RNA sequence: AUUGAAAGUUCUGUUUCGAAGAAAACCCGCCUCAGAUUCAUUAU
């Protein structure tokens, strides 16, 4: 269960990612020493998806079927498969954080590796 | 010796810098072992290097003796402290090398009557007859008080653009914030004084002669480094400092003052060094303490105001 | 006997060095056997040598004994301690090397007439009649606690630069920090008396006059090592030293105290040494402890503050 | 006891946030650097689902049971799962804040974190 | 499966050296005592390879057909024949890391071997 | 093919012994009773004959057609006939050293050969 | 139940003594997130 709320957490910094076409989030969750910058990253990044769900850019769908998110972002359309988390999986993760902040390291590692992959083979497809 | 511990508070802070990834520049960070109420835990944190500390001493060292007449080296009075390693220096400067063991005591004489950053600071030469001769003035990284549980530094990117009319200029800069503690030796009572073994080589009486000067102008160097006059990329990003606490010892005995990481680390040291001086049959033990946070300091014990004072004092 | 296990606490520490690849210095590596939940498990883990601790402490014991008058090798009047090793050594000396067997002894006692280090730290000579004598000061490894599944030390490397206004000056550091822990013993009760067997040879007597001064000055030498002197690179890689566990037990007859990996190593070893004294028909048995971070220590035990205290009292 | 005011918090924060359809009070929450900006956001929120109550717009309810409110909000329904804050917890809240403003991100964080999960729902369902 | 893992992962790395030109990175990775060192170098060298996907310096291709990475940096083109790992394998990697840190001097030795084999292939064609 | 493999391995180790002037990493393998031992030579000896092709001083050619590598140390120059290992080669290398340890000492046993015939044609010209 | 049958080559020993990978070194020199936007029309 654990690795299921990392894995979470992961989609939604890559999605936030994706859509702000920005690393700096990810950066600064994968480079916290401290609580403060890892919850000030899992406000800024939700901030960032709900902009996108009010603009519908951001919309969950299935894809062949396995739970995804579609972002579009400056024209170029990505997919992210997994779920977002739950405020209860945002919670569980902080106190997760509150005993070892290593987890947002693991999560950011697994969010750069998302985002990474997805804009490789968009490139490829142009 | 004189050995002192100094505590400052950084805000908005970058003058040491490392390899850069994209167009990112990154601060440098290093491994701290701190101790908590749950056991031990290890953590990244910001750090300074030694070094940028002495090439600034150094550089003031070598203004002071310039303004005074003390001779400075050819290379050395452009601040490019290569010292005597490789043997283009020796042939911009024009110092014959050692023939053999038994010469080498004159080379380092030769090269102590020319350049003071050479007899302060230490200088090598590596060939069919080395020469060492180690440093008078020992430095550290600079650290951040490892106090409680919770380590008062931050660190974090910004992000900056350049201004062009034609579009074809983005950059990101790492920003840190945090309560430094940093500690220094000297030894004056070695300042002016051969140390390769050998016999007697003419040149030693103007060495004598200099002394005095070489000593007063090893103390006062000291103040660019104890004000904050530091680190690199200064143009555009110059930090705010605030000395906090500052204490300084003079000894005739080897000593160490305790690490400015606890909030009580005077009246230790000051316990510590009475002791030391009973144990070990000195002869001069003398303390300073400045104190601008209102944190318990002892009795018996001079107080001053500035740092300008202390350097008298010292100097005196 | 005086034995004792000592706890250290350093951050951003390079000491000891290894051979060098390409442009970096390497720190010493040694691999541990470790004790988990899940079994025994190997890691390799930064470490420091006991050599540099002896070479430390035999520079103190130098300093010390020139200070209070006691005789000092010519050649190790210089910090290189080689002894009476080779044959070069005994000419410098001025020594005659011995002619048989039962000449030895008094070979042993010229020795030991004139270096106080040769007669503390043990020596050898090699050749017709070897001579040999074991120090009387054992030092080990200082290794980081082994406690739970984690171990307490980092490594890493750093990057520098050398200025330079004509390009044609990189080179990388390895900086570790850890809780080291080291134990240490040192038997008084031979210092200054001859090991080789055979009759007596005229020159024992000042040897008998000059006990008590050579024990106070072995005693002494400790205080470096229990304050933290030792080591290379200080110049610009100066550590952060902080005592946190200290125990020191004092006995007429063989102990060893417990290793510094467990919380609890005191209460523990307080006990052996009780049950020691009643098992072994002992008549002597003090000890005493410094503790700074909480831990159990028992009842009955004398309980200092600071090291100098510990080393006075040793010396009473 | 901590955890459950900080979730009844997140759960006034989304209510206001979703019948309100604006942002502002759980940014101000979430950025609060002082006990006068959090308290001034505990009034507005209040004051806001206070209309709510008298409009009949706000509701409590049990859904299948579980205590929620139900919203709503220019024709749209939504259902916060959970109950509201007591005085007490409000009060005890304030007293959280005196010792740490970070209760105040933790709370903002949840509450972004509801409101979003309800309009991603409430935009896939047609 | 481990071995294919550990062979992707060395991709990754020998991408990463080869378009930085600095061994760092992987000289970290083979000499990592802990998880902490090897996640810190799964990190800086996929923000490396980001940069260089960004910059299109770097992309996947098929080479006579092999999956292959195109490299180019500082004029000079490299072409490491494989594939990088996905996010799975880097997660799985971490895994097995956390049980033995021998699998991260596994992958130094082979990224060294390829980076190493490329650098004398180019130079010899030069 | 695993006296292939043995042979390779030998010319490594030769060409770093030849161009380092040290016995170092050879008399480490030679003495090695475990895989660690093993690898962190096989490191160490690639890192020293990386340097040497950064420098030019380590170079692959053909010789009067053998495939050979030329070595410049301290004004010497060397040449040893042969190929250097393939990353496949130090993988299936390290698997037989997992299975026995005694392949490490055929290896240092022909790579001291090679390079005492070397050094000792280099003297007798000179 | 055999060129088989019947038997200990077993006892006593340290590879021990000693020696710092040490000294010298800046990632520092230049850059702006910038220009444009009404919460007002109806309510004793």
């Amino acid at each position: 269960e654990k690795e299921n709320i990392i894995g979470r957490i992961a989609n939604l910094l890559a999605v936030g990612f994706l859509y702000s076409e920005s690393p700096t989030l990810v950066d600064r969750f994968a480079n916290a020493l401290s609580k403060e910058a890892v919850t000030k990253v899992l406000y800024d990044v939700q901030r960032i998806v709900q902009m996108g769900i009010d603009r519908s850019e951001i919309a969950t769908t299935t894809i062949t079927d396995y739970p995804a998110v579609n972002v579009n972002s400056s024209g170029a359309k990505y997919t992210v498969v997994g779920y977002l988390p739950t405020s209860q999986d945002i919670e569980d993760f902080l106190r997760m954080i509150e005993e070892d902040v290593y987890y947002a390291r693991k999560a950011g590692a697994l969010a750069m590796s998302i985002a990474n992959r997805i804009k490789l083979g968009s490139k490829q497809s142009k | 010796m004189i050995s002192g511990s100094v505590r400052f508070l950084v805000n908005l802070e970058s003058l040491n810098g490392v390899e850069s990834i994209g167009n990112l520049t990154k601060h440098r960070t290093a491994p701290v072992v701190l101790k908590t109420s749950t056991g031990y835990l290890v953590r990244y944190v910001p750090v300074i290097s030694g070094e940028a500390l002495a090439h600034a001493y150094q550089a003031s060292l070598v203004d002071i003796a310039k303004k005074e007449g003390l001779p400075v080296g050819s290379l050395s009075s452009q601040y490019e402290f290569i010292k005597f390693s490789t043997d283009e220096a020796l042939k911009i400067e024009g110092i014959k090398e050692p023939k053999d063991y038994n010469d080498a005591r004159r080379f380092e004489v030769e090269v102590m009557l020319k350049d003071v950053i050479a007899d302060v600071g230490g200088f090598m030469y590596a060939g069919g007859a080395p020469v060492r001769r180690t440093s008078r003035i020992k430095l550290g990284y600079m650290i951040p008080a490892l106090r409680g549980d919770e380590i008062p530094a931050q660190l974090e990117a910004q992000f900056h653009v350049r201004f062009s009319n034609k579009p074809v200029a983005i950059f990101n800069v790492e920003v840190s914030s945090a309560l430094y503690t940093f500690s220094f030796e000297l030894d004056e009572d070695l300042i002016a004084v051969p140390s390769t073994f050998g016999e007697k080589v003419k040149g030693e009486e103007e060495l004598e002669r200099q002394k005095a000067k070489r000593v007063k102008s090893a103390i006062k160097a000291l103040y660019s480094l104890l004000s904050g006059n530091f680190g690199g990329k200064r143009s555009r990003f110059l930090p705010s400092m605030k000395l906090m606490s500052l204490v300084v010892t003079k000894t005739d005995f080897p000593f160490m003052p305790e690490p400015a990481h606890d909030d009580d680390y005077i009246k230790t040291t000051i316990m510590r060094l009475g002791k030391a001086k009973g144990v070990l049959n000195g002869n001069l033990a003398k303390a300073y303490v400045i104190n601008n946070e209102g944190i318990e300091v002892g009795e018996g014990v001079t107080v001053l105001s500035t740092v300008e004072d202390l350097v008298v004092k010292l100097e005196e």
